[PDB]
DNA sequence: AGGTAGTCACAGCTGATTGCGCTG
């Protein structure tokens, strides 16, 4: 379903460690993994 | 382009058809006196504050360093990408190609080590002169009519003058060798 | 079958990923590998984690450990890395994977996720 | 943690400044030294971490030059004045050498930068640039050494800026182009301090933001081995790449290798 | 708060009076951004204003944001002012007082900043630079111990009142010593130059209670900032208020002075650093500190577990429990990371990341554990018969600014207890008018 | 209120059975 995809993505992508890290970003390469550099 | 080049060189009587395809196939002790004088002058030297810069000098420097100044010239070929329309630019490119080919033939003939090349170089110079009279002079007239600010013809004139000076120098050397 | 799978794992470009279940927890002739992704290892076996790390070394390579938050696997992963940190390794914590929503992955919607509960609860080994 | 080093090379050729004094022009060596000192004081003003070095280029050798005013600036200016006085007053013309030893001054500047870089703590990077003000004519006998200095500066990523006063120098143009520095010819000598503050004072990071004059027409004429003069077309060996003005049956440089 | 924020909040008269001293102008110029300094230097020798467009054309289009920021900061600091150029144009010219004093500081002129030092000859009881540094360290350690409350450190009553006015320590009951607050812990976690700057800013703000001139105090502080280490300066030539301020600085350890009647004073490294490495951190969550004073040991123990105490080394382990306890004390993870990075050993400076990323990330994650549950007291409304009625009440609540959470799908809303009475009155009045 | 032997999962080995293939 169209809404099911959005709901599942919202739940999974931002469950525990995003409702606070994103807030900090809003209020504010060698060690990065290859998938984090693309 | 090649057909257009053929017409501009053979039909206009710049070159013959045979020649077209043939190539295709300090002072005295005053200096010591000045050194002594400057040494004596700088022997009693003190730093200055007012004389280092002035309002007029700073204003002139800023004017020079502002856009449109001597060092910061703003014009510098404003819209040459669109100035002198591409129809003329195509003609200028064709003239550049023709001049390049003729000068390539001339410099391939040079240096002249056999008497046969002597006539060939004279014919090449005659072809260059005929091409100039046929194309460059009407091109210069058209530029003057349109009053283009760019000196497009100047580079071609420099190349032709360099070739003519080289040929004249070689002829002068040839005459002196026979003396 | 194990021998042929391990033999065609290395000299074949079509297939370059295999799954092992506690079999590679010793010293075998596994070919050179760069990526190790362990899921649901033993309880607190520092030996098992060190052995699994040893199958990679031979940033040339990198090995990942996947755990589930707010579960005992967190404490297991914490207590099973104290040997490797003593050896000098540092375990960077990765919370978000870049481009997770960029491409399509399994269990995209909630329907199959909640259907997975039925089959994962269907063991009932009693 | 941004440490900027500005080594200023001053062309202190006695003959050129003596001729300038004879001309009785509004610009003299004293005003040039004052402008250099003010530029150095401004550079030290810009940040605590900035470091300054002044080298005077002279015929005999190269001299390291370095009441309401800043205490450190006062001592620096006094040291510069004392050193320039000691250099000029004791400068006795003994020999027919007149060309300035610009290459040696640049080599000493590179050595000083190399020394300073090691003493810099690892938490900070010392960005270094060399500013040269040119007074006398260019020297062709020092072509190879000057090119080696240019290459050494490029290897260590050290900017070389030239501020030509009277006569253009091709070597300085090549150095500025290769090392990424700015080449500028001053039209009005009394405005030297304003030109230095406007153009050469900002760092390369600051030069990115500011609009600056475009690079001048850099020449790349080579120096003939047997003539040491500027040439347009010359004979170059294929083994040792040595450049000659005229054809020779036996290369002079290849004679070394038997 | 940095110097520029405080300077921008002052009245134009105070800013104009500050620029009358060359030392203040140099400090302000060095506090400027990189782009602003070039503009100040270019306009230093100008007697005529420049067009705004001409100045705006100096920087490239992409870096126009930095140009705007620098121009705004310069205008706020009143370094230059808008001039009505003839013809409707607007000209920018530096402040004549600031420009004159900056040129005097740079080029030279006038009298020296200090009166003299050779009038009284050599100092009979002069000290050494290491001795001055040791004295400054002892004074600062005594101050920080008095913040804790140990009986070994006894200071003046007014110094304690200054901390009381700063809010770090509160004297709930007279006679008993004040108790340190969470802001005190956060201040202790800050680095020494930042601590000195915060203390001096509080002193500047509260100087009006003591009837002291802000301009003179700021000028003297800036003069001390540029003072040469190990060199004495003349006390004479200062007002009586300046004498009291100098005595307070001597109490703070910034200035060394043998006697109150002495005519000499020696600025210390703290005073020089006022205007503006022993901890080794390992990937195994261990701290190694090359320190001996109780102050550093206590500060490290605030957020870490101590394991060994060698005569010249401290071996500590950063664990989850210690970081959680420190955060419960009021210290944030960012402050801990800043303290670790500033005190980092010179060996750790070699790595491009001074602090290993794993340790910093783990500390940040440990900080996030405490705030997992968010609590907001309120009143819940769930008796909405119609959607239209819910929308009007929700709009009224948003107008009142007392809304906490909204749920349009289920017609649920949460409001603050303070606004509950207002919302109830509004809801009742709507029904009555029906 | 606290601690040790069963017990489960998953793997290994060796010791037999036992079941399919075995020529131009
Ligand atoms: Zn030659
Ligand atoms: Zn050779």
């Amino acid at each position: 379903g169209t809404s099911s995809q959005a709901e599942a993505a919202r739940i999974l992508a931002a469950s525990w460690p995003q409702n606070r890290e994103d807030e900090e970003k809003q209020k504010l390469a060698s060690h990065l993994f290859p998938f984090e550099k693309l | 382009v090649l057909f257009q080049l053929y017409k501009d060189l053979v039909v206009s009587q710049v070159i013959s058809a045979e020649e077209f395809w043939a190539n295709r196939l300090a002072t005295s002790q005053d200096i010591i006196n000045s050194f002594q004088s400057i040494r004596q002058e700088m022997e009693a030297y003190t730093p200055k504050l007012t004389q280092v810069l002035s309002s007029s000098a700073a204003s002139s420097t800023i004017t020079a360093l502002s856009p449109g100044g001597a060092l910061m010239q703003g014009g510098t070929q404003q819209a040459i990408n669109q100035m002198v329309p591409n129809d003329i630019q195509s003609e200028l490119k064709h003239l550049y190609v023709a001049v390049g080919e003729l000068l390539r033939h001339f410099w391939s003939c040079f240096p002249v080590n056999t008497p046969f090349l002597e006539e060939k170089v004279v014919k090449m110079k005659s072809n260059l002169e005929r091409f100039q009279v046929t194309k460059l002079c009407p091109f210069q007239e058209k530029i003057r009519r349109q009053y283009l600010s760019t000196n497009l013809v100047s580079h071609i004139e420099e190349m032709l003058q360099t070739a003519y000076n080289k040929l004249h120098t070689w002829q002068s050397r040839r005459l002196m060798k026979k003396t | 079958e194990r021998m042929q799978i391990l033999q065609n794992f290395k000299h074949n470009p079509k297939i370059n990923t295999i799954f092992i279940s506690k079999v590679g927890d010793t010293s075998f002739d596994l070919p050179e590998a760069n990526v190790l992704i362990q899921i649901s290892s033993h309880g607190g076996s520092r030996r098992q984690e060190a052995q699994r790390l040893g199958r990679v070394l031979r940033y040339n390579a990198f090995f990942y450990s996947l755990v589930s938050q707010d579960t005992q696997e967190m404490a297991y992963s914490t207590k099973r890395q104290r040997f490797l940190v003593d050896q000098g390794y540092s375990f960077k914590v990765i919370t978000k994977l870049a481009g997770m929503e960029e491409e399509d992955l399994a269990f995209s919607t909630k329907e199959e996720q909640q259907q997975l509960l039925q089959k994962v609860l269907a063991a009932t080994d009693l | 943690d941004e440490l900027n080093l500005l080594v200023i090379v001053v062309d202190a050729n006695p003959i050129w400044w003596g001729k300038q004094a004879l001309k009785e022009s509004q610009f003299t060596l004293s005003k040039c030294i004052d402008a250099v000192m003010v530029l150095g004081n401004s550079h030290l003003f810009m940040n605590r971490s900035n470091k300054l070095a002044v080298i005077a280029s002279h015929i005999q050798e190269s001299r390291f030059l370095y009441d309401g005013k800043y205490e450190l600036l006062t001592s620096a200016n006094e040291v510069i004045v004392e050193e320039i006085k000691d250099l000029m007053t004791k400068s006795d013309i003994k020999g027919q050498h007149t060309e300035t030893l610009l290459a040696g001054s640049l080599a000493k500047a590179l050595c000083y930068i190399h020394r300073m870089n090691k003493e810099v703590k690892d938490n900070q990077e010392m960005k270094s640039r060399i500013l040269v003000i040119k007074a006398a004519e260019d020297s062709a006998l020092q072509y190879m050494n000057f090119m080696n200095v240019i290459f050494a500066a490029q290897k260590q990523n050290i900017l070389i800026d030239a501020c030509v006063l009277d006569s253009d120098s091709g070597l300085l143009q090549q150095a500025c182009d290769i090392t990424g520095g700015l080449y500028l010819k001053v039209p009005q000598m009394p405005s030297l301090l304003q030109y230095l503050l406007w153009v050469f004072l900002p760092d390369q990071d600051q030069r990115s933001q500011l609009i600056l004059p475009p690079p001048v027409h850099v020449d790349y004429r080579a120096a003939c081995f047997c003539h040491r003069n500027l040439i347009e077309i010359g004979y170059v060996c294929s083994v040792c790449l040595s450049i000659f003005c005229n054809f020779s049956p036996i290369c002079t440089t290849c004679e070394t290798a038997f | 708060r940095n110097l520029q924020e405080f300077l921008g909040g002052l009245s134009p008269g105070v800013l104009d009076r500050l620029y009358g001293h060359p030392a203040t102008c140099l400090a302000v110029f060095r506090e400027l951004p990189s782009l602003a300094k070039n503009w100040v230097m270019r306009m230093l020798f100008l007697e005529q204003p420049l067009p705004q467009a001409a100045v705006a054309l100096w920087v490239k289009k992409e870096f126009s944001k930095a140009q705007e920021e620098s121009t705004g900061l310069l205008s706020g600091l009143r370094i230059w002012h808008t001039q009505l150029l003839p013809g409707g144009l607007q000209g920018l010219i530096l402040n004549p007082i600031f420009r004159q004093n900056l040129r005097i500081a740079l080029l030279g002129g006038g009298k020296a900043w200090s009166d003299d030092t050779s009038q009284l000859g050599p100092d009979k009881h002069a000290r050494d630079v290491p001795s001055l540094d040791k004295y400054a360290e002892e004074r600062w350690e005594v101050v920080l111990h008095f913040m804790v409350g140990s009986p070994s450190a006894a200071v003046s009553q007014d110094l304690a009142q200054l901390l009381s006015q700063a809010g770090l320590m509160k004297s709930t009951e007279p006679g008993e010593p004040p108790c340190i607050t969470s802001a005190g812990f956060q201040f202790l976690l800050l680095d020494t130059p930042a601590q000195l700057w915060y203390f001096m800013l509080q002193y500047l703000q509260t100087a009006q209670s003591r009837g002291m001139d802000l301009v003179e105090i700021l000028s003297f502080l800036f003069q001390l900032s540029f003072s040469t280490l190990g060199k004495d300066y003349s006390v004479e030539g200062m007002s009586d208020s300046l004498l009291n301020f100098l005595q307070h600085l001597r109490e703070f350890g910034l200035v060394f002075q043998r006697k109150r009647k002495s005519r000499r004073y020696y600025p210390t490294r703290l005073a020089i650093n006022l205007s503006s490495g022993f901890i080794v951190v390992e990937t195994n969550y261990r701290l190694y500190a090359y320190t001996e004073s109780e102050l550093q040991i206590a500060l490290i123990a605030l957020f870490s577990e101590m394991l060994y105490r060698f005569p010249n080394m401290v071996v500590a382990q950063v664990t989850r429990e210690s970081v959680q306890q420190a955060i419960a004390s009021g210290i944030t993870a960012q402050q801990i990371i800043h303290f670790l990075r500033t005190r980092a050993h010179p060996v750790m400076l070699k790595q491009t990341p001074v602090l290993p990323p794993t340790i910093t990330d783990q500390i940040r994650l440990w900080e996030l554990e405490r705030d997992r549950l968010r609590f907001t007291e309120g009143v819940l409304y769930n008796q909405f018969l119609s959607q239209v009625d819910f929308e009007l009440l929700l709009a009224h609540a948003r107008e009142l600014g007392v809304l906490v959470f909204e749920n349009s799908a289920k017609r649920l809303m949460v409001v603050t207890p303070a606004g509950h009475s207002d919302v109830k009155r509004f809801w009742k009045r709507q029904k009555h008018s029906s």
